[PDB]
């Protein structure tokens, strides 16, 4: 038995992940041999936090919370990937596609609005050597790639970008052009993150996981206009394995 | 120490001929039976790192490497930059007519 | 960087008795993250001008 | 300026050999291509694929070649893609699918001629603006 | 903002002379009757 | 500062409004 | 070329260039102008002179 | 004598100095509730992402706005034609971001806009007037129902209807003639005319009015002095002004009825402004302007332009730029 | 948020019914010439 | 100078709204 689009839809549940029973504290098992796959791996934030800028020199700021303003859009879906075995008996990850990235912007106390692209592109992701079985103990850890936030096209308020769009502050022009290069000159960052997936609930049967993850990645930098923000990530996942 | 890297990209080879590694699909157009089916496998098998590597491509009928060979020399490959690959953009660069 | 000495005058008879914190959520005392209710100092102006 | 045959001129094949449309055939084809065709073709560009166009230097550069009435006949009765490597009659309106495509059940063989000439015609008058696009408007 | 700093003063004097010129007038008026 | 006199007139025109209407010359018939 | 007529031929002492709310006098917009830079010429990778 | 008969002559009570009545019941709490959630949200409101696109836009003066730039920002294209209350948002600070306030203001405005043409029926039925200002106000309030409520009904979004305030108002007129051709809109040209024909037959009716008083001043006085406050003569001669307009154009084009005369005021700005009312609103359904472009060629078949060509070129201009980063195909389809 | 959403259920509800029974209250009769 | 461009509204308004109050109560004094 399952639900339908229209018991769904307007529910906010399509923003959820699969959970799977509080029963299911099983093993799946793999053959050294046999390929594997994940159909689904399914992201769901619950928690946002953003690294304060503390000023002085040694005090290193806290990570603090924040409010999500953006609505229930925050989920990453539908992920797949090739699933390795290694020489040593570890498993690796390999994203290959999948709805793989949300824009979110939280929002700090103060007001502040910081934006971020919660994403795992690129995502490689591997667990311990000498698996030969996930279970309520496996641990993924990894790395991905966090593009900027606004690709080439996007024209900032003033019709400036990077890929289209005027090259200077066109509405002053006989200003001195040193003082804005930074806003002028768009640049495309590209950063990684990092990320833990913690299983603690396996189905033996049907070969689904579900766990903890939390990600480190870093904020947007509006094309090189100010410096990021450094966020962490705190949610929920599940995901679904296949022999290849 | 700003530099606009897109603009700097037109003063390379890919301001003048299709960059294998880089230009938007829709250039396969500008050069006989290249495109779709080419072009989409070129995309797909990106990046190169010399031109004739795209003769290695897996799948590719005589006839195919046939005009791969016609076309070389309008082809070139330069470093990939990502903001002209990030989003998709090799398939939709958001420029129609 | 405290309340003194940006000039502050009513901000801190406001802390004084207990208001603390701001709908925008800080308080005077550097914690984030926080939800003073009615009685921040927003809703403490707002009632005087009612 | 006038509608004059060295612009009714168009080639009729890849040989080389041309044809001289009559005014009659070019308003005719012009008219059946605001018919059959203009809803996604309208002044030469493709509103669902604006990657191709009717210019004619974009249909020399098809395969088979398409700047002749040959060809561009052949394209409405067995369309392919660009180059040439798969039939598209699902998708494009032909005489071969005139089943799912009503419109094109009732064109003759010389309602096609008309429809190549027109689109073969027209580059000749308005130029940049055949298949250019709204910069051109 | 970067605000032209006289428009301050322009706008209270826009304000402020023509306004009390009025109520010079109306006072005035009122202290006949 | 600009915040403050754009508010500042537009307070006066609703106190204005207030006397206009409950303090006017009161109508009276011929 | 003297730079006083070198100096007419800008367009930011053209009078019709101003607007109504753009106070002052000319040198608070474009500056207090210091020197002619020079007359700059153009050329393409191919030696033509450009305008 | 009874608690709730005596509630009831209170309500529809000749006697405060502000007519309340039923229309009145619901119009002040809706009208008070718009009038400050406006003013709040123009001085305070954050930016506001009314595109979709997480590309705010701030409206209020303390985000750095003058009175000439500000506004209430129409709620998020996310949101589209969804009702969105505050107790549809996890918090006021989503809410916010999202363009909240507008709804909440639009929706209390024109509930009480409605009941303010209510009223006006009422107070004249409790007074023994005839009953027809209401309709007379019936354009105005049209015209606020379309470009709050049909154009963005029709177009599928409170993102395109029309924000509250100056510089928002001309990026919506802007945008309506890029996508709709307004200017070209037969019901948009009997706006102007019914606007323009107002003004001047405003200005025309004051002035052969203000020509024919008579003299019961000094030069040293106001001639307002010469009317007093309810008397039953006329303050003005008629024949003397009928007789100065007739003779200005010809007998038979000037009125020397008072009746038709005031009549024909009210209806000509009413019956313009209704049907520019209904341009927005069927232009809300995509029915646009005239298009006569490339309608005139040459015996070849070149373009010839025309002044409607020329339009275009600016229409294009506006197309192509207007909310840069939000399209992801070619056609603007809504 | 939930404790708003009644507060304005109730109090619409509340001056939608003063409405609808304020014009039910014999509205017809309420005008200075005749009263019925 | 570098003074304070507040002095100028400060001493404008010293000046112009206690001078106004008395210009105020004078004129009217003279037309009873
Ligand atoms: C002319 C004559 C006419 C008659 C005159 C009538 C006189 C009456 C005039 C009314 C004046 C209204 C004043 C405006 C009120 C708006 C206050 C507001 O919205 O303020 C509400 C505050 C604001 O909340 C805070 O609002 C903040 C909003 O932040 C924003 O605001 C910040 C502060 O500016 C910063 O700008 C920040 O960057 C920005 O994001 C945060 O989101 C906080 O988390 C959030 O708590 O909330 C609170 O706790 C409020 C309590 C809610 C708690 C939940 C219980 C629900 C209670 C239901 C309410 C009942 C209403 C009464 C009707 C009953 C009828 C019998
Ligand atoms: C013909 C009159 C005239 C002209 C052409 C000039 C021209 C100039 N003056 Mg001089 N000046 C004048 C009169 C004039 N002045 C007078 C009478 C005074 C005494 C107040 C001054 C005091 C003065 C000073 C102190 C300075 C100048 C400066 C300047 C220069 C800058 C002008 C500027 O920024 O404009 C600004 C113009 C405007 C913003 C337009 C304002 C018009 C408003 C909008 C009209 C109001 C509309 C009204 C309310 C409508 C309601 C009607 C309805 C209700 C019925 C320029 C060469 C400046 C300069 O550079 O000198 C070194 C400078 O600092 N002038
Ligand atoms: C005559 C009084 C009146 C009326 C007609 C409205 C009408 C409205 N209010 Mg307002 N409102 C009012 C008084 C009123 N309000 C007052 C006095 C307050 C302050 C306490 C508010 C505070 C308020 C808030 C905070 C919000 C509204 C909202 C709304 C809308 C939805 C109401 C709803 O779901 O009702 C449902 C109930 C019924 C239809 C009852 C039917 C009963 C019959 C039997 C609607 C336009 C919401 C809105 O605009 O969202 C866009 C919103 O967010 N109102
Ligand atoms: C000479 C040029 C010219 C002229 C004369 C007009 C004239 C007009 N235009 Mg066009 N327009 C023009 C050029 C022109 N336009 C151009 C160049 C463009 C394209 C850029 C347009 C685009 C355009 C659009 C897109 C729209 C118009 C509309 C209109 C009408 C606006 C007035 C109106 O709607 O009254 C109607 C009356 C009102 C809106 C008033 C409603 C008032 C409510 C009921 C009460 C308000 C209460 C208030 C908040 C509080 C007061 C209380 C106090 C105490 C504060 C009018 C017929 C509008 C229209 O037809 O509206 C339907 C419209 O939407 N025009
Ligand atoms: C080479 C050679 C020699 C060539 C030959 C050329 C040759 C020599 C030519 C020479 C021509 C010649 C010698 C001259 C004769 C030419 C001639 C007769 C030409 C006609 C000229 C012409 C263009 C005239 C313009 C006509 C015109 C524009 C008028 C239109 C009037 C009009 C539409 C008005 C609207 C009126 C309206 C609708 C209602 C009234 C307005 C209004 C409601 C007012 C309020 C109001 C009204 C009242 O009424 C009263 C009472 C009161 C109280 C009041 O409130
Ligand atoms: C009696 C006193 C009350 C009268 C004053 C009332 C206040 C009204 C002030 C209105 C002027 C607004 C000025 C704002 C600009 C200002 O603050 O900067 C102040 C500007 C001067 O500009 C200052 O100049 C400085 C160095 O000189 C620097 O450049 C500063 O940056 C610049 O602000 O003032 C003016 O230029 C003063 C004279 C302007 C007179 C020319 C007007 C000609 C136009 C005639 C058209 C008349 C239209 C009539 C229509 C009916
Ligand atoms: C009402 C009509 C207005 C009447 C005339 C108004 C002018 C009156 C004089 C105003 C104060 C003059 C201050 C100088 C101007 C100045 O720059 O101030 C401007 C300063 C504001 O200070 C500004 O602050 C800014 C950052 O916020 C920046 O730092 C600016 O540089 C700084 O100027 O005004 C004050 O700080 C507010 C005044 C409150 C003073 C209360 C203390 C006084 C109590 C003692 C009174 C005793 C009276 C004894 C008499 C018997
Ligand atoms: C701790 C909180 C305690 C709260 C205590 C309760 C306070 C009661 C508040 C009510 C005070 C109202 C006084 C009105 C006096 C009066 O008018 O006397 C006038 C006379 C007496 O009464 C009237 O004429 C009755 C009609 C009242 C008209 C209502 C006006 C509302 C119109 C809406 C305005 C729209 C927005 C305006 C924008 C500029
Ligand atoms: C083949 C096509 C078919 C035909 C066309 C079909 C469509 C017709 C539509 C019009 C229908 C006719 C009704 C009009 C007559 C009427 O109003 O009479 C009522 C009055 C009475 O007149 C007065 O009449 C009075 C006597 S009595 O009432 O008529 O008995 C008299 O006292 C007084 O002096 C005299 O002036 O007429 C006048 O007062 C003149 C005013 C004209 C009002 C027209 C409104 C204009 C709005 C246009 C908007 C433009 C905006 C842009
Ligand atoms: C939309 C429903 C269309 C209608 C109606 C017609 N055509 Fe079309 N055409 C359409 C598409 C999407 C494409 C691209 C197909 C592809 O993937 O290659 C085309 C292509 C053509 C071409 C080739 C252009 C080229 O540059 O090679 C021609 C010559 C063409 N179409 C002609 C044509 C005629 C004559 C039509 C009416 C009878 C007609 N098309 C209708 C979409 C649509
Ligand atoms: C100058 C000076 C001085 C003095 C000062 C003063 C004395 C001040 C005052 C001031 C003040 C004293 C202020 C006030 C303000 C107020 C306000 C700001 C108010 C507002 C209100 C409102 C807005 C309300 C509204 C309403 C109503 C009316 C009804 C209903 C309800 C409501 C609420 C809505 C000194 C000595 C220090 C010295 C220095 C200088
Ligand atoms: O005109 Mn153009 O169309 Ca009606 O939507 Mn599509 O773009 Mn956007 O949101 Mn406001 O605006
Ligand atoms: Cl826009
Ligand atoms: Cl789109």
């Amino acid at each position: 038995q399952t639900l339908t689009y229209d018991d769904i839809v307007g529910t906010g549940l399509a923003n959820k992940c699969p959970t799977l029973d509080d029963t299911a504290r099983g093993a799946y098992p793999i053959d050294s041999s046999q390929t594997y796959r994940i159909a689904r791996l399914c992201l769901q934030p619950t928690t946002f936090l953003v690294k304060e800028e503390p000023k002085n020199k040694r005090q290193e700021a806290e990570f603090v919370p924040t409010k999500l303003v953006t609505r229930e859009t925050t989920s990453l879906d539908q992920i797949q990937g090739e699933l390795k075995v290694n020489s040593d008996g570890s498993l690796t990850f390999v994203e290959e596609d999948g709805i793989d990235f949300q824009p979110v912007t939280v929002q700090m106390a103060g007001g502040e609005r910081i934006p971020l692209l919660f994403t795992v592109k690129n995502l490689v992701a591997s667990t311990q050597p000498n698996v030969t079985s996930i279970t309520t103990s496996t641990d993924f850890k990894g790395e991905f790639n966090v593009p900027s936030y606004r690709t080439a096209n996007f024209l900032d308020p003033k019709g400036r970008g990077l890929a289209s769009g005027y090259d200077s502050a066109i509405a002053l022009p006989q200003a001195k052009e040193e003082e804005l290069a930074r806003a002028n000159v768009k640049r495309f960052s590209l950063t990684k993150g990092q990320i833990s997936l913690n299983v603690a609930k396996v189905d033996g049967r049907t070969g689904e996981i579900a766990g903890t993850f939390e990600s480190e990645q870093l904020s947007d930098d509006d094309m090189g206009a100010h410096e990021p923000h450094e966020v962490k990530i705190q949610g929920v996942f599940y995901a679904s394995i296949e022999p290849a | 120490e700003l530099v606009n890297v897109v603009d700097e990209k037109l003063g390379t080879a890919y301001g003048e001929k299709i960059d294998l590694n880089n230009t938007n699909i829709a250039a396969f157009i500008q050069y006989r039976g290249l495109y779709p089916t080419l072009a989409k496998l070129i995309v797909k098998n990106a990046p190169y790192e010399s031109v004739e590597d795209v003769l290695n491509i897996p799948g590719l009928t005589e006839r195919q490497k046939q005009i791969l060979r016609e076309n070389l020399e309008h082809f070139t490959v330069t470093e990939v930059e990502t903001a002209l690959v990030e989003g998709g953009d090799r398939y939709n660069n958001g420029l129609y007519k | 960087n405290p309340m003194w000495r940006q000039g502050m005058f009513v901000l801190p008879f406001m802390a004084r008795l207990g208001v603390t914190g701001s709908w925008s959520g800080w308080s005077i005392t550097g914690e984030t993250g926080i939800d003073p209710g009615f009685w921040s100092f927003e809703g403490v102006a707002l009632a005087h001008i009612v | 300026a006038e509608l004059t045959p060295e612009v009714l001129t168009v080639p009729l094949n890849s040989e080389g050999k041309t044809i001289t449309l009559t005014e009659k055939q070019y308003l005719e084809g012009k008219r059946l291509f605001q018919y059959a065709c203009a809803s996604c073709h309208v002044g030469g560009i493709t509103k669902t694929n604006p990657s191709l166009d009717l210019r004619t230097e974009t249909l020399a550069l098809a395969t088979p070649p398409r700047d002749n009435i040959e060809g561009l006949v052949d394209y409405m009765k067995n369309p392919t893609t660009y180059d040439g490597e798969q039939e598209i009659a699902e998708v494009h309106p032909s005489l071969r699918s005139a089943d799912i495509f009503p419109k094109m059940r009732n064109l003759t063989e010389k309602d096609l001629v008309a429809i190549a000439g027109h689109i073969l015609v027209e580059p000749k008058i308005l130029g940049d603006k055949w298949g250019g696009g709204k910069v051109y408007y | 903002m970067e605000v032209n700093q006289l428009g301050l003063i322009a706008t209270a004097l826009f304000v402020l002379v023509p306004s009390v010129f009025l109520i010079i007038l109306y006072v005035q008026t009122e202290s006949q009757q | 500062m600009e915040t403050i006199t754009y508010v500042f007139i537009f307070a006066c025109i609703i106190a204005l409004f207030f006397f206009a209407i409950f303090f006017r010359e009161p109508p009276r018939i011929t | 070329i003297p730079e006083k007529l070198a100096f007419y031929d800008y367009i930011g002492n053209n009078p019709a260039k101003g607007g109504l709310f753009r106070t002052g006098p000319m040198n608070k917009g474009d500056g207090i102008a210091q020197a002619w830079k020079g007359h700059a010429v153009f050329r393409n990778k191919e030696g033509e002179e450009l305008f | 004598a009874n608690l709730w008969e005596r509630f009831c002559n209170w309500v529809t009570s000749t006697d405060n100095r502000l007519y309340v009545g039923w229309f009145g019941v619901i119009m002040i709490p809706t009208l008070l509730a718009a009038t400050i959630c406006f003013v709040i949200a123009f001085i305070a409101a954050p930016p506001v992402d009314i595109d979709g696109i997480r590309e705010p836009v701030s409206g209020s003066l303390l985000y750095g706005n003058n009175i000439i730039t500000g506004a209430v920002v129409p709620s998020s294209n996310a949101i589209g034609l969804h009702f969105y209350p505050i107790w549809e948002a996890a918090s006021l600070d989503e809410w916010l971001y999202n363009g909240g306030p507008y709804q909440l203001i639009i929706f209390h405005f024109l509930l009480g806009a409605s009941c303010y043409m209510g009223r006006q029926w009422e107070l004249s039925y409790r007074l023994g007037m005839r009953p027809w200002i209401c309709v007379a106000y019936s354009a105005p309030l049209a015209s606020a129902f379309a470009v709050f409520l049909i154009y963005p009904i029709g177009q599928g979004s409170f993102s395109d209807g029309m924000p509250l305030g100056i510089s928002g108002t001309f990026n919506f007129m802007i945008v309506f003639q890029a996508e709709h051709n307004i200017l070209m809109h037969p019901f948009h040209q009997l706006g102007v005319a019914g606007v323009f024909g107002g003004a001047l037959f405003c200005a025309m009716h004051g002035s052969l009015v203000t020509s024919s008083l008579i003299r019961e001043t000094t030069e040293t006085e106001s001639a307002n002095y010469g009317y007093k406050f309810g008397q039953e003569e006329e303050t003005y001669n008629i024949v003397a002004a009928h007789g100065y307009f007739g003779r200005l154009i010809f007998q038979y084009a000037s009125f020397n009825n008072s009746r038709s005369l005031h009549f024909f005021l009210a209806a000509w700005p009413v019956v313009g402004v209704w049907f520019t009312a209904l341009g927005i609103s069927t232009m809300a359904f995509n029915l646009n302007g005239f298009n006569f472009n490339h309608s005139v060629i040459d015996a070849k078949g070149n373009v010839i332009n025309t002044w409607a060509d020329i339009i275009n070129r600016a229409n294009l201009g506006m197309e192509v730029m207007h909310e840069r980063n939000a399209h992801n195909f070619p056609l603007d389809l809504a | 948020m939930e404790t708003l959403k009644i507060t304005v259920y109730i109090v619409v509800t509340f001056f939608v019914l003063l409405f609808v029974f304020g014009f039910l209250s014999g509205d017809p009769a309420r005008n200075p010439k005749r009263k019925d």
